[PDB]
């Protein structure tokens, strides 16, 4: 149930 | 945190939240110790019982969080490790002897209202607080129960138990690397870390001179606030030399 | 760090927390 992170910290 | 309560805002500003890249999940708990280095249990990272053998890009360390699901925009910082440290003689084998390990972010997170590192405890300070009975703080995201998730940190407050008594807890051996803390069923007062909690802090407030330091981590259980049971927690002030050589050299 | 231990919402305002009266009553 996380809420996505901003793509910028998986890259 | 079991029978434990909702943390105050920056209540805890040395809690860390290991995260998983993909799927995305919470791993463990860990603490912040300066701009850099983030402490946490062994087993939140190698544990080959389980098939657990995390490396570096596996992983997102997440600091300043209250929210264990939201994403706490202007608050939260997520940094990327660089490098992990487990303690080269840490027993996965038998029973999680020396179960401690380091890591280092790839660049510093700046500290702030929400963000700020716990101290080490020196000889002195972990003598003098180390004491049955004095009282320690555990906080983490993790189960409400044995066996459900919390909306925001939790915080409990547990006193540590005497050495004989932890010892006849259990069938697991102990070591001096390890402490155990938590009410004895006659004390009525109740609570435990549970799974999801590992790798988080036990902390002490020195009377004196009134700063946090971090005497455990979260390191092993049976089941979650059994009566009879206790949670056994690393001995960090025992591991320091081992913090403070991996610190230097790298 | 110089610094380390002293919670910047607490400490470093001279504002308890709820609970850790409970802790250092326990330091006997
Ligand atoms: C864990 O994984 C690494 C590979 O990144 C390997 O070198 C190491 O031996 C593994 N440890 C154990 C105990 O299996
Ligand atoms: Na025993
Ligand atoms: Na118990």
């Amino acid at each position: 149930d996380f809420e996505e992170i901003p793509e910028e910290y998986l890259q | 945190i079991v029978e434990g309560s909702d943390a105050e805002i920056g209540m805890s500003p040395w809690q860390v939240m290991l995260f998983r890249k993909s799927p995305q999940e919470l791993l463990c708990g860990a603490s912040l110790i300066s701009d850099r280095w983030v402490l946490t249990a062994a087993h939140c990272l190698l544990y080959p019982p389980w098939d657990k053998n995390f490396t570096e890009n596996d992983l997102l360390v997440r600091i300043g969080k209250h929210s264990r699901t939201r994403y706490e925009r202007n608050i939260e910082k997520i940094s990327m490790l660089e490098k992990i440290y487990i303690h080269p003689r840490y027993n996965w084998r038998e029973n999680l002897d020396r179960d401690i390990a380091l890591m280092k972010l790839k660049k510093p997170v700046a500290f702030s209202d929400y963000i700020h590192p716990v101290c080490l405890p020196d000889r002195e300070t972990a003598a003098s607080l180390l004491q049955a009975g004095y009282k320690g703080r555990v906080t983490g995201w993790g189960n409400l129960k044995e066996t459900g998730q919390p909306s925001v940190l939790q915080v409990v407050n547990l006193p540590i138990v005497e050495r004989p008594v932890c010892k006849d807890s259990t069938r697991i051996r102990i070591t001096d690397n390890m402490f155990c803390a938590g009410y004895k069923p006659d004390e009525g007062k109740r609570g435990d870390a549970c799974e999801g909690d590992s790798g988080g802090p036990f902390v002490m407030k020195s009377p004196f001179n009134n700063r946090w330091y971090q005497m455990g981590i979260v390191s092993w259980g049976e089941g979650c606030d059994r009566d009879g049971k206790y949670g056994f927690y690393t001995h960090v002030f025992r591991l320091k030399k081992w913090i403070q050589k991996v610190i230097d050299q790298f | 760090e110089a610094d380390c231990g002293l919670r910047p919402l607490f400490e470093k305002k001279s504002l308890e927390d709820k609970t850790e009266r409970e802790l250092l009553e326990s330091y006997i």
